[PDB]
């Protein structure tokens, strides 16, 4: 038997329904989202870290011209200075008076500690939601994982559940994502080969051990002022360090719908944002015939101290005079009130107590025991506790959040105004007919 | 949908107020685990009682909705009274115009 329903995306908060075939006893269907994740498809643009500036040993040629060629090194900057007179410990360094030339080199590479402190730039595509479902049908429990895409069946051969497309697409990650040490940021890094000095991604490579490193740090070589053999140079600050200084807060703290960002792979787990259509092909072995289940001769429902809140606030008692002892499901036929218990054991005569959670100020709903309705009818009070540590199990909706003796006043005033309209109209017609 | 995230370094002994809605709010304090809280409809009134208690209870929960409902019912009774008065006045002058 195939049953289609719609569950909330909130992790935890089990969803209850009952399945009623024409010739079979109803059974409880119990759909719980125990876990979820929203993993986008990522491709790595580059890696980056704080660069290490390598200044090689200077070249000195004693009154003979020097020039330097192009190099494949990362941000290779070169300059030649003529008319030098270098000195080291020991004395002068060339045999020639004032035509001596010095060639100064400079480039960058990865720091030795980039194996730990480094950032990875990613472009992420549309994310797919995969949920872990606990399905209790009758009294059989199955745990599975399914993709929320509309056509892929769940990971269960004996149940064949299909999760329909998600109500809305959330995708907490922006198009460009930076990951550093498990911290995830929505940063718009520059493209590969488009380095900017003093900003993030000033040095880039395909991997940490890659040899094709490219960088555009603002390095420049100065003419040596004193006559030692140092290489004077000025460079822009490390754009990786500059980004670390003002990275802001990661997406683990700034992400809607209260779901936590995890790496390896990049994903957002336990997001509560939409509604998932779920279709279950319940096997016929789970069903039982209507004659097998105990029957209800009469049943009455009395609600005692209904308190509308997020937890299971409110209790009701079903008094029944059933036939033969047996277990049968119970349900609340309302979208504004959900029971706590699913199946109960009934005897020849007695009363059973159930706990329910509602978002409406009145307990005005139909409770079915063994498939037999009971139409519970009472009032509920606003809660005393302002703040609770669990989410609401029932969505709040109009026409139920407004109670009677508040609907009564509105209907009375509207009916009075309409009564004045009708009496004015009929007196006008009576005057016109004369 | 709107994660109004705040981050602040606290020194000394202070107090911080945070508005919590039905969707909930989490706070992390130092190295502690995140703590999640949710707000209930605990408005200081009475949905089943005299009308002023109902109005203040539903005004603390959803202000603008109840204000426009009150404006709508006031407009409805005003238009109904005015139209009924106009109709009965027209009928009265139509019945008394031959006698005059
Ligand atoms: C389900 O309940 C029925 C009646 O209570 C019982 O006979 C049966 O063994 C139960 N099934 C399982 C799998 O526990
Ligand atoms: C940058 O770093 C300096 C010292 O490292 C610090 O004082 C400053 O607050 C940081 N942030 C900005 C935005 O300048
Ligand atoms: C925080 O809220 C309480 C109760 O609403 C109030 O008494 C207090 O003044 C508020 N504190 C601040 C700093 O606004």
């Amino acid at each position: 038997f195939e049953h289609a329903t719609t569950v909330p995306n909130v992790p935890g908060i089990p969803y209850k329904a009952l399945v009623e075939r024409a010739g079979y006893a109803p059974l409880n269907l119990e759909i719980t989202v125990v876990s979820s994740e929203l993993t986008p498809s990522t491709n790595k643009e580059y890696v980056t870290c704080k660069f290490h500036t390598v200044i090689p040993s200077p070249q000195v040629k004693c009154c003979g011209s020097l020039e330097c060629k192009a190099s494949s090194r990362a941000d290779y900057t070169c300059r030649v200075f003529g008319g030098v007179y270098p000195f080291m410990w020991g004395g002068a360094q060339c045999f020639c008076d004032s035509e001596n030339t010095q060639l100064s080199e400079a480039y960058v590479e990865f720091a030795p500690d980039c194996t730990i402190d480094h950032a990875v730039a990613l472009k992420v595509h549309t994310a797919a939601l995969k949920v872990g479902l606990r399905i209790v049908y009758g009294n059989t429990t199955a745990h599975l994982d399914t993709f929320v895409n509309g056509v892929t069946p769940g990971s269960s051969r004996d149940l064949k559940v299909i999760a329909g497309p998600i109500s809305a697409a959330f995708s907490p990650f922006d198009h460009k994502v930076v990951i550093r040490k498990g911290f995830v940021y929505n940063y718009d890094f520059p493209e590969y080969g488009a380095m900017k000095p003093g900003a993030f991604g000033d040095i880039q490579a395909s991997s940490l051990d890659a040899t094709d490193i490219v960088a555009r740090t603002d390095i420049r070589l100065l003419k040596p002022s004193v006559k030692n053999i140092h290489v004077p140079y000025t460079q822009a600050v490390s754009g990786y360090e500059m980004w670390k200084n003002n990275s802001g807060r990661p997406l683990q703290e700034t992400a809607p719908f209260g779901c936590k960002i995890e790496v390896e792979p990049l994903r957002a787990s336990n997001c509560a944002y939409g509604h998932i259509p779920i279709s279950i092909d319940i096997p016929d072995a789970a069903f039982v015939r209507s004659s097998e289940s105990p029957t209800i001769l009469e049943v009455s429902c009395t609600v005692a101290d209904c308190i509308y809140s997020a937890d299971f606030g409110g209790s009701l008692t079903l008094q029944y005079k059933a036939d033969r002892e047996g277990h049968c499901p119970v349900h609340s036929h309302s979208t504004t009130a959900v029971l706590k218990e699913a199946t109960t054991h009934v005897t020849a005569v007695g009363s059973i107590t159930l706990h329910f959670s509602t978002s409406s100020p009145q307990a005005n709903f139909i409770v079915s025991l063994c498939g037999k309705k009971s139409t519970c009818n009472a009032e509920c009070k606003p809660p005393a506790d302002h703040i609770i540590g669990e989410p609401h199990k029932v969505d709040q909706e109009f026409q139920a959040a407004v109670s009677t003796t508040s609907w009564n006043w509105l209907l009375a005033l509207f009916g009075g105004a309409s009564s004045l309209i009708v009496v004015g109209l009929i007196v006008l017609v009576c005057s016109s007919m004369l | 949908l709107r994660a109004d995230a705040t981050a602040e370094w606290i020194t000394g002994t202070t107090s911080r107020n945070f508005s919590v809605g039905r969707e909930g709010l989490e706070y992390v304090w130092g190295n502690h685990e995140p703590v999640r809280v949710w707000a209930q409809e605990s408005a200081p009134g009475d949905p089943h009682g005299w009308p002023h208690e109902i109005i203040i209870h539903y005004y603390h929960r959803h202000p603008v909705y109840t204000v426009i409902v009150l404006c709508g019912v006031a407009l409805a009774i005003l238009v109904g009274t005015a139209s009924s008065a106009a109709c009965i006045s027209k009928a009265r002058r139509d019945c008394l115009t031959p006698y005059a």
